[PDB]
């Protein structure tokens, strides 16, 4: 994607980075649902995997008619006063790309404790016998905070920046701007 | 002359504790019978509290209290040193009135800062301020608190007049009793955050509601002179001047800029300061605590 726009999460006393960046990204993940699509992409300029730190930065990458109209929209409303905007530009020449990746775990034994009891009609401790509790695979990836509005969820979203290659393949996107096959132009 | 081992002010602008109810938009002028925002436990086990489904605005109620007489301590074991400390409150008075802290005051009133989670993401917050002097209303102030930005103190004829009315509630001329109503346009369902206790959440009775300190702590959000930077916006008045959220503290005692350091210097050594720490220095006499040995 040729366009990318950078907003910088204003520093605050009141609300914390993290937060501020949670909501930030539950805003473009409600502002993506409401456009649709596939081909709108997500970048964290300030990565430091030392502290596994996600910074300050989140540029957006898309043409530029979908960021001028991005600009112009509600998902902006409340949040004005807590972050700076950029300029959609285009992307300078030449960068590496990667990848925004979602990774998960099954951390938890008990939802494979559900799993195994509600297809196979299993006991509690043949689920028990058959997963351990050493099956919980730590992480040491950022993530953000979000939230859900119609049955109320609360999940900590572990992003993944994958290696930097040295060309892009095609390839969508989710509605929260994850790769898809996609990669992003990182710089 | 030195300061006193013990020193103790009470807070000046009290406020009650925020309660919250729910109902829908438009209906804001006969939220009187609106139901209060329950708060439930769901699964680890959680507090958490929601609004009605049919139900988009978050109605949040206190009452504030303007006293005055801000500068008497409440305890003292030096006279001497409470002499030169009324003075020199008096000569502050005598240069300049409550008019700026005020004008900061019903700036912090005039945006719903006290809404600290439940403002972020709204689309449309609006406060009613009245001012209640016998037992019916005698004042009532409007404010669009989207309008009204966080970052800058900006200039209005009905915030004047609010403004003057602490000013004259903080001078001792006049006893003010304030009910402030908010109303955040959030959505049908969505979730709300009042504080939360040592995860359970706060409750006046079947009702969610917020710390009265808290609201405390958002009223005094005026502190716009530390040394450091001026471009993150303002701060609430504290000796040592510092947040919890991001772990460090401005007004830091090497910088001859904290309140203490102040202090000493404008009450024993005559070293009267700059009028915007002078400001500062009467905000945190406003805001009251221990000080001393």
């Amino acid at each position: 994607m040729d366009h990318y726009l950078d907003i910088r999460l204003r520093p605050d006393p009141e609300f914390p980075p993290a937060q501020l960046m949670s909501v930030l990204f539950g805003k473009l993940h409600q502002a993506l649902v409401a456009q649709g699509g596939d081909r709108i992409g997500v970048s964290f300029p300030d990565l430091d995997e030392s502290r596994s730190r996600l910074g300050e930065r989140l540029r957006i990458h898309a043409s530029a008619d979908d960021l001028r109209a991005l600009l112009a929209r509600p998902w902006l409303e409340g949040l004005r006063d807590h972050l700076q905007f950029g300029e959609p530009a285009v992307v300078p020449h030449p960068t590496p790309y990667r990848q925004v990746s979602r990774v998960q775990a099954k951390s938890n034994p008990e939802r494979l404790r559900r799993r195994l009891m509600r297809r196979h009609d299993l006991s509690e401790e043949e689920a028990r016998k058959r997963i351990p509790d050493t099956v919980a695979r730590t992480l040491d990836l950022p993530f953000v905070t979000l939230r859900s509005q119609s049955t109320g969820q609360h999940f900590r979203l572990f992003i993944r920046h994958g290696p930097l290659q040295a060309t892009a393949e095609e390839g969508g996107f989710t509605c929260y701007g994850l790769s898809k096959g996609g990669f992003v132009p990182w710089f | 002359l030195s300061t006193a081992s013990v020193l103790a002010f009470e807070r000046k602008l009290d406020p009650s504790d925020a309660l919250m109810s729910a109902g829908a938009w438009a209906q804001r002028d006969a939220s009187q019978e609106w139901p209060a925002v329950t708060v439930r436990e769901k699964s680890q086990t959680v507090d958490v509290a929601n609004l009605p489904s049919d139900a988009d605005t978050l109605k949040v109620r206190f009452t504030l209290r303007v006293l005055g007489g801000a500068g008497t301590p409440s305890a003292c074991n030096d006279a001497a040193y409470r002499d030169k400390l009324l003075q020199t409150v008096a000569t502050y008075v005598n240069e300049q009135g409550f008019a700026e802290l005020a004008r900061r005051y019903a700036h912090n009133l005039a945006n719903a800062r006290f809404l600290w989670r439940n403002r972020v993401g709204a689309e449309a917050v609006e406060v009613r301020i009245n001012h209640i002097r016998q037992g019916e209303v005698a004042r009532t102030w409007r404010f669009d608190a989207l309008a009204i930005g966080l970052r800058d103190f900006k200039a209005d004829a009905e915030l004047d007049a609010l403004a003057e009315l602490i000013a004259s509630g903080l001078s001792g001329s006049g006893h003010v009793l304030l009910e402030v109503v908010a109303f955040a346009r959030i959505g049908d369902g969505q979730e709300v955050f009042p504080s939360q206790e040592l995860k359970t959440l706060y409750s006046v009775r079947d009702a969610a509601a917020i710390h009265s300190q808290k609201i405390g702590n958002a009223l005094r959000t005026i502190d716009t002179w530390y040394p450091d930077e001026d471009g993150l916006g303002p701060i609430a008045v504290e000796p040592y001047g510092s947040v919890t959220s991001q772990g460090k503290a401005y007004r830091q005692p090497k910088q001859k800029l904290d309140f203490y350091t102040l202090l000493d210097n404008w009450v024993l050594r005559d070293e009267a300061p700059a009028v915007e720490q002078q400001h500062y220095v009467i905000a945190n006499l406003i805001r009251g605590g221990v000080f001393g040995e």
